[PDB]
């Protein structure tokens, strides 16, 4: 990371060049170059990065995934002052804020909100039940009701929640990470209708963000759902729009997660006092959250002065009129697994490849298993390209044995079948990132004759070990950490019941035992 | 069966080599 410059990671919907431009008046007053990315999938790449001692100064996200970062050491706690402290909400402090520090500064508070074309639908429904009748009337009109990311669980968890699905229960100061609330009766009957509605054809189930975004601003689907950041795409299209409650499902409010957009400074970073200067003294400031905010809207932001001077859009009351019926997410350090595993059940369900029921039923263990599968596999296979042991802490005690299984079977398959694995790498030809990618297609076929056992497994991860070695060797080493996830979710996705059946974990060692 | 489908096929009977030694 270089020392005397600022690189900053945000997602590629938020207002990056406007952010970019608050960079330009650090850089006059400074002589800073601030160099602002929007990589994709930014908030797993994240933490792969910084885990080696690289990557941005500073990354933006909501705070459900800051609990994570921190508590895998990749964040500066930050230090604001007790007068800067005074200047922003203290329930936005309140949401980045991990075992008593302060882990990221916060930015803004998100909502999804029901965007509506005022042309197509001057009185939108108030009801999800309303959509079905809605839109066989709009389609002998050549429209369709609504269209909205089905691919990304967070645009349907208002209506997953609606009836009483949660994600982690919080009682007595403290979320329990074994009590998983997509598994009840609520969280059931908000994705069957969801479900219904894509059988019924009224949605579509490979409908993502990109198809959704262009359908409504090209004035073919009378509604959406979506953040504050889409307004200024919507207001370039002309489509003359409104923003307003989520419907109600059995009567009941739809319950949007609510984030708050924070910017965390990297562990890593020699300029972390340059870091704290930029955020404190250059972005929270009304002018320079104003240039943010005419890029993308924020929403409503955490600087008490600025949320005064927008709160009168109606737009961002609305956005607060759902943040209210809805719930801060949590930002422990089992979200992202939580997140793997709810848009698996989601995805599954809608293209039937599960029923609702099995979706949902499988999805808190698959949180577990993803997680713990992940830190084992992603471990093994850093050690092995880099000859050296992670010092770290760690379930640990399986997960400590079965890295020392692997050290002994993976480096044996990788030494008995060299010639083997040697000649399958040069066949692959692997150069790149797509590369990489690409290579879950040779993980599926590993399984695609219907077998599975703990040989094929460790072989896979073996075969993991073995081209991440040799990624090192070709300066991509920051593409080890996405093989070993795309190696867990296979394993995870496709061969969960069969990994339970044996034991998980455990069972793995116990059938590598000496 | 195509490239990735052979590499794919070899890991997997190289699996079970292994699946029979343990
Ligand atoms: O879908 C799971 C996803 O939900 C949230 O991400 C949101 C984000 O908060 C919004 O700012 C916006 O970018 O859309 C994202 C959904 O695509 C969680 O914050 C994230 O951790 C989680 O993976």
């Amino acid at each position: 990371i270089e020392e005397g410059k600022l690189v900053i990671w945000i997602n590629g919907d938020k207002g990056y060049n406007g952010l970019a431009e608050v960079g330009k008046k650090f850089e006059k007053d400074t002589g800073i170059k601030v160099t602002v990315e929007h990589p994709d999938k930014l908030e797993e790449k994240f933490p792969q990065v910084a885990a080696t001692g690289d990557g941005p100064d500073i990354i933006f996200w909501a705070h459900d995934r800051f609990g994570g970062y921190a508590q895998s050491g990749l964040l500066a706690e930050i230090t604001p002052d007790k007068a800067f402290q005074d200047k922003l909400y203290p329930f936005t402090w309140d949401a980045v804020r991990y075992n008593g520090k302060l882990i990221a500064y916060p930015i803004a508070v998100e909502a999804l909100s029901l965007i509506y074309n005022k042309d197509l639908l001057p009185n939108p429904p108030k009801t999800w039940e309303e959509i079905p009748a809605l839109d066989k009337e709009l389609k002998a009109k050549g429209k369709s009701a609504l269209m909205f990311n089905l691919q990304e669980p967070y645009f349907t968890w208002p209506l997953i929640a609606a009836d009483g699905g949660y994600a982690f229960k919080y009682e007595n100061g403290k979320y329990d990470i074994k009590d998983v609330g997509v598994d009840n009766a609520g969280a059931k009957a908000g994705l069957t209708f969801l479900v219904d509605l894509i059988k019924n054809k009224h949605m579509n189930a490979d409908t993502d963000y990109s198809i959704a975004e262009a359908a409504f601003n090209k004035g073919e689907t009378a509604m959406t759902i979506n953040g504050p950041w889409a307004w200024s795409n919507i207001d370039t299209s002309k489509v003359n729009y409104g923003v307003t409650v989520l419907p109600t499902f059995k009567g009941q409010p739809s319950k949007p997660f609510v984030g708050v957009l924070s910017a965390g400074i990297n562990a890593a970073s020699p300029n972390k006092e340059l870091a704290k200067e930029f955020l404190e003294n250059y972005l929270l400031t009304d002018e320079g959250l104003e240039a943010v905010n005419k890029d993308k809207p924020l929403g409503a932001v955490a600087l008490k002065s600025y949320e005064e001077e927008l709160a009168k859009d109606p737009r961002i009351a609305a956005t607060m009129e759902n943040a209210q019926k809805g719930e801060i997410m949590p930002n422990i350090p089992q979200m992202s697994a939580f997140w793997y595993a709810v848009r698996t059940a989601v995805i599954n369900a809608a293209s039937g490849r599960q029923t609702v029921d099995e979706a949902l039923k499988d999805a808190q263990t698959g949180s577990e298993l993803y997680r713990q599968s992940l830190e084992i596999i992603s471990r093994y296979l850093r050690e092995q390209a880099t000859g050296a042991a992670d010092t770290a802490p760690m379930s640990g005690a399986t997960s400590r044995k079965a890295l020392e299984t692997l050290r002994r079977v993976g480096d044996g398959v990788q030494r008995n079948h060299e010639t083997a694995f040697q000649g399958m790498l040069r066949k692959l030809d692997i150069k790149n990132e797509d590369d990489v990618k690409s290579l879950s297609r040779v993980m599926i076929h590993v399984f695609s004759d219907g077998v599975t056992n703990w040989g094929r497994i460790v072989t896979l991860i073996s075969f993991g070990a073995f081209v991440a070695k040799h990624l090192k060797t070709i300066n991509q080493e920051s593409c080890i950490e996405p093989l070993a996830e795309s190696i867990t979710d296979v394993l995870v996705r496709t061969k969960r019941d069969w990994l339970v059946k044996q034991r998980g974990w455990d069972g793995f060692v116990e059938f590598f035992h000496v | 069966s195509s490239t990735m489908g052979q590499v794919g096929r070899q890991l997997a009977i190289i699996g079970d080599d292994i699946n029979r030694r343990y």
